[PDB]
RNA sequence: AGUGGAGCCUGCGGCUUAAUUUGACUCAACACGGGAAACCUCACCCGGCCCGGACACGGACAGGAUUGACAGAUUGAUAGCUCUUUCUCGAUUCCGUGGGUGGUGGUGCAUGGCCGUUCUAGUUGGUGGAGCGAUUUGUCUGGUUAAUUCCGAUAACGAACGAGACUCUGGCAUGCUAACUAGUUACGCGACCGGUCGGCGUAACUUCUUAGAGGGACAAGUGGCGUUCAGCCACCCGAGAUUGAGCAAUAACAGGUCUGUGAUGCCCUUAGAUGUCCGGGGCUGCACGCGCGCUACACUGACUGGCUCAGCG
């Protein structure tokens, strides 16, 4: 059968938006003392299922958990 | 379970088959009020 | 003209982008390719010099 | 009460859905205690195709593999079978939903794949459409082999061997017990008088094309007995070729 | 009775426009796609986000690959498909380069099932006979019929297929079977002036209404014409003497149709065989032709008030 030519044309899709890689975010949660005491910087969520381990985000005014969608003042 | 098997060399993983075949409010009221809040803000009819 | 042998000519242009309605003699296959031939007269370059360098003995690579 | 009026409202939203931000009441369905009562008010059978994709997108992310599985089994999988029977090809959003359903492979296999082949009524067209999504999405080795073992032990249909081939097409390193089930699967047709389709031979081809290195002499010669009883003019010499040029371990 | 003349409406040309999506052009082109298009329908145009396989190679990841995410700020849009928030989610991998071996592909052929188009009266064997054979006889002098129909003549005799036949339907019943979702009559009570009442309450059973069975029309009878036969015409009685449909399941199609199978032949797959969605437009645009319609052009009318009757649904 009569073959199609296939055309060129170059349009760059190389530039595409990717969210920023935050490196080593575990140290921001806890401040360890020289003796060995653990101090938590962020509020821990007291929800139904996501307790004891899951922290809340520090907004400019409020606190926000990232699993259950709990919001404060 | 079959007859003719693996015979020779290496056993990296043991495999877990015994899970697949052997298988077979305050916050709600907040969202409810948020729904009506939104369904009011879609048609304003008031503000200046 | 057309790869599968149909002879046509353009009718209306439609889009602001290059789209055109085209009449043909028969019905085109979907597997087809439409193509027009453009011609211009071409004359050779004036690169005449009587001098030509002496070649070295020829050999096979 | 009043909650019944909220979800009867979103029932008329999801029936006419196409795009945009969904109502927040819909996004918190797997967080509820009595979620199956709520879902019946929203009427999943009356939903638009576009809504179905974002419905699946909710259930796959909100954890609970057991809650995720029962959504696919009751809502998603019947709708897939409803449209392949009707339109003959699948809707785009409905297809995109199935790729999103593979974010929880456990709930995927136990909810979509295994229940489909166990029904027996699964057609060839149904199998290829869903089976192509297996080829597209990478699946964990443990879960990949676990689904492969069930299908090998399962009752034979034309639609069944399509899935089995496509799982071997992924070309992961296999558990050794799975290989024993696969050999026993194919050797189950050694005495069968039934005419076997071309898709069956291709599945036997892909098994020998990749996993010729992990076949012992006992089962290796049992396969040569199989091709001698159930032959093919085109494919059987190729499997015979692949067995004869095989290095074990 | 009109249309063609008038206004308007719509269809097709043509003309515009970014787009005014569209096959068919003397029947089978012409209110065909049930197509009355604000959205959808929509195929068309102007815009804007979004991602677009497997495979091999080279990079990142457990010192998170990636998913999901409350509120706020953005452009024509309540874009977690951007930033403050980075909080969770534990491999469900994604970042660059490519080379053929790309498949929710496209089309072409072999084959497996099922449609439509032209007329509406033929079509086609089998066996026998005639001819070297193409072929012919059957399939015909004559009459007759819508007709290779029929009578009948006969080197033909028999068939199959369709039309015909079959079935329904309609016309008819003061005969029959019934009808608390049909109706009448009579009888009570009431209202009104011996009568009128779609006012209300059960003894009359089918006239009306319904829905069934059984009848009933068969060229039955008479007259004329006819090889005195096949048939044709007229007429009495009759509800009906010539009801209409489907079946009836033809001929030609090189028009084919459809998610059937062929490790089917090719062509295409960051040139997505219409990618999904988002917002706004267009299909109506108008000098003109060619056409189907509606309203009219009044006095057999218009207006105004009064009066009284359906059926398909
Ligand atoms: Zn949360």
């Amino acid at each position: 059968a009569k073959k199609r030519k296939k055309k060129s044309y170059t349009t760059p899709k190389k530039n595409k938006h990717k969210r920023k890689k935050v490196k080593l975010a575990v140290l921001k949660y806890y401040k360890v003392d020289e003796n060995g005491k653990i101090s938590r910087l962020r509020r821990e969520c007291p929800s139904d299922e996501c307790g004891a381990g899951v922290f809340m985000a520090s907004h400019f005014d409020r606190h926000y958990c990232g699993k259950c969608c709990l919001t404060y003042c | 379970s079959s007859v003719m098997r693996r015979n020779e060399q290496l056993t990296l993983h043991d495999e877990r088959f015994e899970k697949f075949y052997e298988q077979y409010s305050n916050r709600l009221q907040e969202v409810l009020n948020d729904y009506y809040k939104e369904k009011a803000e879609n048609c304003v009819k008031l503000n200046t | 003209r057309t790869k599968w042998g149909r002879r046509g000519h353009i009718k209306e242009p439609l889009g602001t982008h290059g789209h055109m309605k085209c009449s043909f003699d028969g019905k085109l296959k979907s597997q087809d390719t439409v193509l027009m031939n453009l011609y211009k007269r071409v004359f050779p370059k004036w690169t005449y010099d009587p001098y030509v360098p002496e070649p070295v003995p020829w050999l096979k690579s | 009460p009043r909650v019944l009026e909220v979800y009867r409202g979103v029932r008329e939203v999801l029936s006419k859905y196409r795009s945009g931000k969904l109502p927040k009441a819909f996004k918190i369905i797997p967080a509820l205690s009595n979620w199956e009562q709520i879902l019946y008010v929203t009427e999943p059978e009356a939903w638009t195709a576009a809504a179905m994709y974002q419905a699946t997108r909710i259930f796959a992310s909100n954890l609970k593999e057991r809650m995720a599985q029962r959504f696919y089994n009751l809502v998603l999988l019947p709708r897939v079978r409803d449209d392949v029977a009707e339109y003959k090809r699948l809707n785009f959003h409905l297809y995109m939903a199935l790729k999103k359903a593979l974010f929880k492979p456990g709930a995927w296999f136990k909810g979509i794949l295994i229940p489909l082949c166990e029904s027996g009524t699964c057609t060839l067209r149904e199998a290829i459409i869903v089976g192509s999504i297996i080829t597209k999405c990478s699946i964990p080795v443990l879960h990949s082999s676990a689904a492969m073992l069930k299908i090998a032990e399962m009752e034979y249909s034309g639609a069944n061997s399509i899935f089995l081939r496509l799982l071997l097409d992924k070309k992961y390193a296999l558990p050794y017990r799975v290989l024993d089930a696969l050999v026993f699967h194919f050797l189950g047709f050694r005495t069968e008088k039934r005419e076997l389709p071309v898709l069956w031979h291709q599945c036997l081809l892909t098994l020998v094309q990749r996993y010729k290195a992990d076949l012992a002499t006992d089962q290796k010669e049992a396969l040569l007995e199989l091709l001698r009883l159930q032959p093919h003019p085109q494919l059987s010499p190729e499997i015979r070729r692949e067995l004869q040029s095989a290095v074990p371990r």
